[PDB]
């Protein structure tokens, strides 16, 4: 992940966004059914709330 | 509908079916007429004012 800050931003939106399978009753990894990705600011900041 | 660049399918069938019904609710109003009022209504005795 280490990069210049702008490259960490492009990784933050092009790639870092999560893909949970939210339609189903419980959490699951992405179907690759191209449902909308979920941004995770905590993954870049590395600071759980 | 809406076009999408996502690989998720969009519906091939324009225009959805809809079934509906005509729920009738009839009403009814009695109104009494005394037989006296009718027998005096058509007849005219012409005996007094």
């Amino acid at each position: 992940a280490n990069k210049t800050l702008f490259k960490t931003i492009d990784e933050y939106l092009l790639r870092a966004k999560d893909c949970i399978r939210g339609d189903t009753d419980t959490q699951y990894v992405c179907v690759e059914g191209t449902e909308q990705l979920i941004e995770n600011p905590c993954r870049l900041t590395q600071e759980a709330l | 509908r809406v076009a999408s660049g996502a690989g998720l399918p969009t519906s091939r069938q324009t225009t959805i079916m809809v079934t509906k019904y005509s729920e009738k609710s009839p009403i009814t109003i009695p109104f009494e007429l005394s037989a006296a009022c009718l027998t005096y209504l058509r007849e005219t005795f012409e005996g007094t004012i």
